[PDB]
């Protein structure tokens, strides 16, 4: 198990394999984390976040 | 929905509910965006007008946030057919946007790849709605939801006596008292990854409810997202 194998290779969303490393990527309004890691929401109500107000 | 539990407050917000000219339920939905539902197709057949309520988890009592939304535009898949059910699928565009707020929000469309490596091998996926709470009872007042595990395609195609196309997957159990049932259909089938939730499947057809032997058959969503992409640009 390496790269998007191992552990959805660190992302928290979309994980996909270029040349030898892990490349994350985020659903439609989501932005992707200066770390290039976390997927940060956009606006208020995200898609598949459950809601607490 | 046959076992399970209810949905609580704000557990299942991307629940669609399509309901007849006598403001009853017949089949459901899942929020995709502002703009737009999706069902299945063969849904299309079951009432002559239609409109769409979000926001609703008891249908005896006004909770504050429920919808009703008109439908501007029907979307169905030139391909569906009702020998088999194949491509059993449709997206409704709506006359007015939906306002998101408590129990009303959309759930996240993946990408192919990585929900069919990463998604559909989790052990299982989470199934909702309005329907039955056992094959030959009345329709549920509350909306539930319901866990289901990923069932390996041979043994779905084995246990079948109808036809699994490349277009549909399994899910539920072998002899365990809980599935989907009639009213479901059309309904969210999503799966939970680092607390949040993607749309994986669409309620299709089954050999009655939790039957011994038999499962739940789905709609593929992951054959369907370009689709479901052109779809929702016109
Ligand atoms: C009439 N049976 C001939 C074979 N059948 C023809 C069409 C295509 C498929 C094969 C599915 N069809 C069915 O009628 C299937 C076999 N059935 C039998 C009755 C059942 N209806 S239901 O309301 O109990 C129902 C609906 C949706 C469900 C979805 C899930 Cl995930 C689980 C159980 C469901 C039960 C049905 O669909 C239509
Ligand atoms: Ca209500």
């Amino acid at each position: 198990r390496k790269l998007c194998s191992l552990d959805n290779g660190d992302c928290d969303q979309f994980c996909h394999e270029e040349q030898n490393s892990v490349v994350c990527s985020c659903a439609r309004g989501y932005t992707l984390a200066d770390n290039g890691k976390a997927c940060i929401p956009t606006g208020p109500y995200p898609c598949g976040k459950q809601t607490l107000e | 929905i046959v076992g399970g539990q209810e949905c609580k407050d704000g557990e299942c917000p991307w629940q669609a509910l399509l309901i007849n000219e006598e403001n009853e339920g017949f089949c459901g939905g899942t929020i995709l965006s502002e703009f737009y539902i999706l069902t299945a197709a063969h849904c299309l057949y079951q009432a002559k007008r239609f409109k769409v309520r979000v926001g609703d988890r008891n249908t005896e009592q006004e909770e504050g946030g429920e919808a009703v939304h008109e439908v501007e535009v029907v979307i169905k898949h030139n391909r569906f057919t009702k020998e088999t059910y194949d491509f059993d699928i449709a997206v409704l565009r709506l006359k007015t946007p939906i306002t998101f707020r408590m129990n009303v929000a959309p759930a996240c469309l993946p990408e192919r790849d990585w929900a069919e490596s990463t998604l559909m091998t989790q052990k299982t996926g989470i199934v909702s709605g309005f329907g039955r709470t056992h094959e030959k009872g009345r329709q549920s007042t509350r909306l539930k939801m319901l866990e289901v595990p990923y069932v390996d395609r041979n043994s779905c195609k084995l246990s079948s006596s109808f036809i699994i196309t490349q277009n549909m997957f399994c899910a539920g159990y072998d002899t365990k008292q809980e599935d989907a049932c009639q009213g479901d259909s059309g309904g969210p089938h999503v799966t939970r990854f680092k607390d949040t939730y993607f749309v994986t499947g669409i309620v299709s057809w089954g050999e009655g409810c939790a039957r011994k032997g038999k499962y739940g058959i789905y709609t593929k969503v992951t054959a369907f997202l370009k689709w479901i992409d052109r779809s929702m640009k016109t």
